[PDB]
């Protein structure tokens, strides 16, 4: 519920010695959480914000020229200028044409010339940039309460949300029944703002590391404008004709705006038209909870006349969800549910949406299941009207385990040593999984940086060559351990 | 000038679909094509200067598949 | 708690442009569609609506899609309806429908309900 | 683009009644975007209706609904005479568009 | 993208000079220089995966210089 | 003296009546009007529903 | 699929890769048949009119 | 009970309003008002003239 | 045309009858053997080909099948 047809959920299963388990979640997902003896929560950032923005530079796209000016001198007598060159908002550059008496000169040679022009730009692309500090992100917190119209309406009443800053990141969500759940963020270690620049054209918005900004070949001023006048690199937006060593000429180079948008191919899009809403990114969350009961412990199991209002209809990875619709008498209780099969019975399928309630009779409640990877029946009422539905789930038992591991390869390739802390405190082979994940990363870092698509590609067959045909038993190291890896990074970039 | 250094391998990647993938995901690759069917006689003289430059068969379809990408 | 209240109009000539506007309390704008429906008298419920938001991006309507548009505020939480081109059909009882907006700013898709609440209609004429 | 409820139906208190609307296969034969409205003669219409089986609060378990492909069917069950009122059906297009049913009056006596 | 195909080699060229001889001679190895000093790393990797293969001294300064060429 | 046109390419355009339409899986692909007139530029993708 | 007034049980894969103009089906106003060219055929005799 | 069709091929059609345009060598190739529609079905070729 | 992929291997075989089988069974030996006796020139020329490459004596006659059964 809330979780329910997202393509991306990634179950969280239980709990560590105190009662906290450790997630990371992000923008694409929203993370489902089962424990042993709690209710199971649905996870999901919906927001992440920034909220003081500060200007660090601002280049120019279009520009425009007047008061074209020009000054030239005889061959042998030095060099001309003009008093407009020592202006910054004229751009000038010295070059030489022919003279001699048809030009009113004498001594036949090469007299110097110079040219300006008043720079004035009209359209400008304001790269905000913000601090660590003020970064508000809200995560809406969910249960599995089988509830009506809930499975996947993202909306309303159906759970609540907090936010979360990085002065203040504890913020307990007490939600109604169920207890109160805590959870304890990391957002500071998250996406690494201080190198982040918050682009912004006219409308459109973008997400740019500051290195890469300050690169860019194009003229800029910085973040105070005031009567601005004072573009620094303007060569590269203007280029002087010299034809045949003839008189000389200056021309604007035009609008650089699509020539921008091929620029952030590889840059994640943000809007700022109102606000600077980021929808990108992650936070590491420990999520705590200790104070957190089921809401329907003490009930009474049915007497009985379940009837089902929605069919069964499972969700990519196979789990079912069936709302049901109870009639019969003793209106708060507890739906009697249980994955099954036929003769010398057994029982096989773990309940996802644990202890289901029915609550004011006369309003459907709807479950979710997990079924086996064969067949199975689904067992509700009990000793009349028995309902027993039957259902059919493919494949399901290796494509499962391998679709987890390259969930689990692909979920380490996008996030970095952040992936480790997804699991409920392995101890020791999480920490130094992750410590040699920060190593390896770090090693990966610092090389593979500006290498696209397909150059990684290439050099990881040129090393993967290598890796075969070496000696010593250095195959194994440079193969599987920088080879194969850069393959399959080269195939998994650019999300 | 701008539309070059196009901001590819900065790290900074999320499960977010990004400005430009399946547009900006394949344009060398289309504009390499592109480049080799109207101009022939480069990659033949290419393929020469490769298999002269180079002892083993790697070595000679390494410099040849980097000679014909410095080219643009 | 959640209540809707509209702005009447008396009667109108066909030539000229009625703005009927609408105060939404109980609740707050950002997150919540404001649709538009006809009620002629005697007649089908017809479909003005305007897929409103908090940043104002707005579907037109496929009858009445090069003749009409709107406007909106947040800080009166009033979403108007600037109705041109009036003609002798065009009196009918309009009402403000509430809808909910997805929780990521955008509306794609609205939820499974549509209409909680509603305003208590303007019965426009012309003349 | 319109939805095709018929005119008027009747039903004596104590029997129960079926109001049908069939549509295109954009709006009511793929989706389940099927909601009811109670339009009183002197009141906004009032929601009574979710997703086609489902219910607002405050809205009675009278009231319940289901649907066959291209056709909604909306079954009361045991009238009283406080439903002498129209009733509208309402279906979400895949386009983006909404459209409204004709209309139905029902009557007890 | 269209500000790509930088219509270099076409023939063509007469005794006058061209929309950006001397603003385009150099922006290739500037953009080369400053890649390379945002990016030092994969240039010592491609210095180390130049030396292993190559086994003169001539291909593999070829091929370190081709494989700092590829990539922008 | 007398040139004849041969090739006319655009430059700055815009977009406007953005229209959508999707619908449900396993049932064929959305259909809509304006795909037939070609100023309109198309792409189909595939939502989760 | 429904002919004219007869009918079959077929494959899915087979059905969907079946060269003919075909239209989504939900498609009403069915005048933007796709993959035309497969039920036309352009006559260039020799190089004369088509 | 309930089908829902996914895709409709046709078996017979028929083509009216054929209209044909060429041009001069070298001058590129023609346009025809009604090749914006995709009911027409088109194809460009060489013709000598 | 939809004369060719005929729907004969898709799995989906029942007890009941086909649409048409007792016609379709056989339509492919009455054609490919029409074939032959309006066309032996290429069943010899195959008969040579046949027997020349393919080594051992189960080759010639599984070469000579394929080749007088993938012409038509
Ligand atoms: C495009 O938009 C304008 C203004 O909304 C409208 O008048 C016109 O009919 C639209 N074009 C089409 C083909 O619908
Ligand atoms: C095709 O020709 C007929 C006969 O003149 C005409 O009525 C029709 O409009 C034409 N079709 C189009 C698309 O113009």
């Amino acid at each position: 519920m809330r979780c329910i047809g997202i393509s991306n959920r990634d179950f969280v299963e239980g709990v560590s010695g105190g009662s906290w388990v450790d997630i990371v979640l992000e923008h694409g997902s929203c993370v489902t959480t089962m424990a042993k003896n709690k209710p199971t929560l649905d996870f999901e950032l919906i927001e992440t914000e920034a909220k003081q923005p500060a200007t660090l530079r601002k280049y120019c796209i279009e520009a425009k020229l007047t008061n074209t000016t020009t000054d030239s001198r005889c061959p042998t007598q030095g060099e001309p200028s003009l008093n407009e060159e020592q202006d910054k908002r004229f751009v000038c550059k010295h070059s030489m044409v022919d003279r001699g008496w048809g030009n009113g000169c004498g001594l036949f040679g090469k007299g110097g010339i110079v040219t300006c022009a008043m720079f004035t730009c009209k359209k400008n692309m304001k790269g905000k940039v913000v601090q660590p500090e003020n970064l508000e992100y809200t995560i809406v917190i969910t249960p599995h309460s089988g509830e009506e119209h809930a499975v996947g309406n993202d909306t309303g009443k159906h759970g609540k949300e907090i936010k979360i800053t990085p002065q203040s990141s504890i913020t307990e969500a007490e939600l109604t029944g169920y207890g109160t759940v805590t959870m304890e963020c990391s957002p500071r270690t998250g996406l690494d703002f201080n190198e982040m620049v918050l682009l912004q054209m006219e409308n459109k918005a973008w997400l740019v590391h500051r290195q890469w900004f300050l690169d860019l070949p194009l003229p800029w001023l910085p973040g105070a404008d005031t009567q601005g006048s004072n573009w620094i690199q303007k060569e590269t937006l203007v280029t002087f004709k010299n034809p045949h060593a003839k008189k000389q000429d200056v021309v604007v180079l035009g609008s650089q705006e699509g020539a921008m948008h091929t620029a952030l191919t590889g840059a994640t899009e943000i809007q700022m038209s109102s606000g600077n809403l980021l929808f990108t990114g992650h936070l590491k969350c420990r999520l705590r909870m200790d104070k957190l009961q089921l809401k329907g412990m003490s009930y009474s199991m049915c007497t009985g006349k379940f009837k089902v209002v929605k069919e069964i209809a499972e969700t990519q990875h196979g789990t079912i969800v069936i709302r049901v619709q109870y009639e019969g008498d003793g209106s708060p209780c507890k739906i009697p549910f249980e994955i099954m099969d036929l003769e010398k019975r057994h029982v096989l399928g773990r309940l996802i949406t644990v202890n289901p309630i029915v609550t004011e009779k006369d309003s459907p409640v709807n479950i979710e299941a997990e079924p086996p990877f064969g067949d199975s029946y689904i067992i509700i009422g009990v000793e009349p009207g028995q309902l027993k539905l039957n259902w059919f789930k493919k494949g399901s038992s290796i494509g499962q385990m391998i679709e987890t591991t390259m969930r689990g390869a692909k979920r380490m390739a996008i996030l970095g040593d952040t992936a480790w802390d997804f699991g409920s405190l392995g101890g020791v082979f999480t920490s130094i999984g992750k410590a040699l994940h920060q190593v390896f990363g770090a090693i990966y870092g610092a090389a593979f940086s500006g290498v696209s698509w397909i150059m990684k590609i290439l050099i990881g067959v040129i090393i993967t060559w290598i890796g075969m045909n070496s000696r010593s038993t250095s195959l194994s190291v440079s193969l599987v351990l920088v080879g194969v890896v850069t393959l399959y990074l080269g195939v998994m970039v650019q999300a | 000038s701008v539309a070059l250094v196009p901001h590819v391998g900065m790290g900074l990647e999320t499960r977010t679909e990004t400005w430009m993938s399946s547009e900006g995901a394949w344009k060398h690759a289309q504009r390499i094509e592109t480049w080799i069917l109207r101009h022939p006689g480069f990659t033949i003289m290419a393929a020469i200067l490769a298999y002269t430059i180079g002892t083993t068969h790697f070595q000679r379809a390494l410099i040849f598949i980097l000679l014909t990408a410095v080219a643009p | 708690e959640v209540q809707l209240v509209e702005s009447g109009a008396e009667v109108k000539k066909p030539g000229a442009s009625v703005k009927v506007s609408c105060k939404a309390s109980g609740y707050t704008f950002t997150s919540y569609a404001m649709h538009w429906v006809r009620q002629a008298p005697g007649q089908r419920l017809e479909w003005m609506g305007w897929i409103n938001a908090g940043n104002g991006n707005t579907k037109y309507s496929q009858k009445f899609q090069d003749r009409v548009t709107i406007t909106r505020d947040t800080s009166a939480s009033t979403a108007y309806m600037e109705l041109s081109s009036l003609r002798s059909e065009d009196t009918a009882i309009y009402y403000c429908a509430r809808d909910k907006v997805d929780d990521y700013g955008d509306y794609w898709f609205p939820t499974l309900w549509y209409f909680d609440y509603w305003g208590q209609g303007t019965l426009v004429t012309v003349s | 683009s319109a939805l095709t409820q018929p005119a008027s139906v009747s039903g004596s208190p104590g029997q129960s009644i079926t109001i049908s609307c069939t549509g295109t296969s954009s709006d009511v034969g793929g989706f389940n975007y099927v909601s009811w409205f109670q339009q009183h003669p002197g009141k906004a219409p009032k929601l009574m209706l979710y997703d086609v089986t489902s219910r607002p609060s405050g809205v009675s378990s009278r009231f319940s609904g289901s649907k066959s492909g291209n056709t909604a069917s909306l079954t009361i069950s045991g009238l009283q005479a406080e439903d002498e009122a129209d009733y509208y059906c309402s279906s979400h297009t895949s386009r983006g568009t909404w459209v409204f049913g004709g209309g139905t009056k029902l009557t007890v006596l």
